[PDB]
RNA sequence: GCUUGAGUCUCGUAGAGGGGGGUAGAAUUCCAGGUGUAGCGGUGAAAUGCGUAGAGAUCUGGAGGAAUACCGGUGGCGAAGGCGGCCCCCUGGACGAAGACUGACGCUCAGGUGCGAAAGCGUGGGGAGCAAACAGGAUUAGAUACCCUGGUAGUCCACGCCGUAAACGAUGUCGACUUGGAGGUUGUGCCCUUGAGGCGUGGCUUCCGGAGCUAACGCGUUAAGUCGACCGCCUGGGGAGUACGGCCGCAAGGUUAAAACUCAAAUGAAUUGACGGGGGCCCGCACAAGCGGUGGAGCAUGUGGUUUAAUUCGAUGCAACGCG
């Protein structure tokens, strides 16, 4: 409904999952899908090939709202950082501009300890 | 990291840019880093340990240079 | 091996049709070192399959390994704890050499009365696009894609 | 008396040197909302945990505490510990050029005094993140551990206490002398800065090597070389930096510091192998790709056992068991 034109797209790219969720300019959700709800639980959602199926399902989802460009703002580390925004192309879309948000502090809080 | 698609492009053109302005950034790099805690004498050590590899190997080639191997 | 490269045999082809294809599907069907018991198998039963349905012998087996030749397929590999599937493709010499396994293995377990009728009624389910044989090709092409993301 | 040691004055240079006070941006967490749906998080794999009371994601507003990405560099400063955003106030040391001045005022230093990471202690604040103790979920034969989900003291501030670290170039301070090379950083002099230049001279510092020294490894003008002055310490391993005593401390404990008994060794560097859940290269039916078997059934045969008057003796991981 309302016929959105421009949306946003939001890549949570992770070592672990991948969520998209695509907004419109003003950052209210239309419609999302994650790698581990698309019927790859275990080791088989950190695979990029899993994040490109969730780009393709929140592709769908939003065709209500008809939007017709989309800008990718990737966000973190992980396989599905680059196999989603192709997806987001080969679904038809428009990519005006694509942004890297990321939080890098300048050295604030303390990070936790060393893996063993 | 900000790249912005031109006019009249293609749009492999513009990802495999936006890799390079990632990768120029180093983005990757300072979030694996900052993942876990380096203790100062492990920040410290693991810096200087790569600094004598880089004097040792630089070294290493120019005793290498004057030879011949067959 | 682990050095050398070696270069495959030459197989004599079959006396009737004088095709190197059928004189593979004879050697793999054939056990225990017997190429005549066998050869009677092959034949007898291409008979029955021209006879029954379609056109010619030659054509009429060439449609049953086409239905059954993997086009991908999984080679295991261990990494951790536990082992990957990472799917490969399959060269065409492999390709055949698979088909015609899968046809004669999956005709030994059907129920009919000699070996002759049952490699003939497989390689009409084949055709067709029934039966077991057909079912392990679908069955290799689940697990490739079930593991794309193995790639 | 003297100025070649030491120090004072004039002019500049560089610097995370120290104490106090403000301020900026990124990010984490929390609080109040909007959109929005069924998952999020985690792992080698899972589960605990959060979520349909609507989480995770995304946008807006706010409050808080801690640390300062890039610059950043075997770079700089400090006696050592140590010091990293930006600005102001107070302040110590170093170095260089040309002069002037004092005229041995110097070096070391038992007791003594001061400074001294982190943890820890006391009183009062603060508390985002992280995280001893603690609880749960896994792994496991067990796992009061590593791994995961949470989490209190602590980490932060003011003022006192503690006084120890692999407090380490395992190398005390000061002075003189003794072939070289390539660098870093910071001043300065001369000339064609006439053009990203050339030649000298000082301070600090990283690397490689010469004579020499060293048990060897190695040090090598910043010596572990050649000498002089002063101080601290060592005298086989364990018991033991422990007991008792003294001093210190709120406590934890620190410092000074033995003996009986016991062994003939303990130790350093290097050498040849072997080994590694260290690395690289290569091979073998080693694996991978396939075919046919053994393990189940009946029998043959050999061997362990039990049996018996004897069930003759031998071989008994691979490399004994249809073997002598
Ligand atoms: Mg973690
Ligand atoms: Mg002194
Ligand atoms: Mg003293
Ligand atoms: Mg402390
Ligand atoms: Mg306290
Ligand atoms: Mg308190
Ligand atoms: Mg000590
Ligand atoms: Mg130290
Ligand atoms: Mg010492
Ligand atoms: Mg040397
Ligand atoms: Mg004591
Ligand atoms: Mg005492
Ligand atoms: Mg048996
Ligand atoms: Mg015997």
């Amino acid at each position: 409904r309302k016929q959105v034109s421009d949306g946003v797209a939001h890549i949570h790219a992770s070592f672990n999952n991948t969520i998209v969720t695509i907004t419109d300019r003003q950052g209210n959700a239309l419609g999302w899908a994650t790698a581990g709800g698309s019927g790859f639980r275990g080791s088989r959602k950190s695979t990029p090939f899993a994040a490109q199926v969730a780009a393709e399902r929140c592709a769908d989802a939003v065709k209500e709202y008809g939007i017709k460009n989309l800008e990718v703002m990737v966000k973190g580390p992980g396989p599905g950082r680059e196999s989603t925004i192709r997806a987001l192309n080969a679904a038809g879309f428009r990519i005006t501009n694509i942004t890297d948000v990321t939080p890098i502090p300048h050295n604030g809080c303390r990070p936790p300890k060393k893996r063993r | 990291p900000v790249i912005k698609v031109r006019e009249n492009e293609p749009f492999d053109v513009a990802l495999r840019r936006f890799k390079r302005s990632c990768e120029k950034a180093g983005v990757l790099a300072e979030v694996r880093r900052r993942e876990f805690y380096e203790k100062p004498t492990t920040e410290r050590k693991r810096a200087k340990a790569s600094a004598v590899k880089r004097h040792a190997k630089k070294l290493a080639r120019e005793n290498a240079r004057r030879t011949r191997l067959y | 091996p682990r050095r050398r490269v070696i270069g495959q045999r030459k197989i004599l082809p079959d006396p009737k049709f004088g095709s190197e294809l059928l004189a593979k599907f004879v050697n793999i069907l054939m056990v225990d070192g017997k190429k005549s018991t066998a050869e009677s198998i092959v034949y007898s039963a291409l008979e029955t399959l021209a006879q029954r349905s379609g056109k010619s012998e030659l054509e009429a087996f060439e449609v049953a390994l086409e239905n059954v030749r993997p086009t991908v397929e999984v080679k295991s590999r261990r990494v951790g704890g536990s082992t990957y599937q990472v799917p490969v493709e399959v060269r065409p010499v492999r390709r055949n050499a698979l088909a015609m396994r899968w046809i004669v293995e999956a005709a030994r377990k059907r129920g009919d009365k000699s070996m002759a009728l049952r490699l003939a009624n497989e390689l009409s389910d084949a055709a067709e696009n029934k039966g077991t044989a057909v079912k392990k090709r679908e069955d290799v092409h689940r697990m490739a894609e079930a593991n794309k993301a193995f790639a």
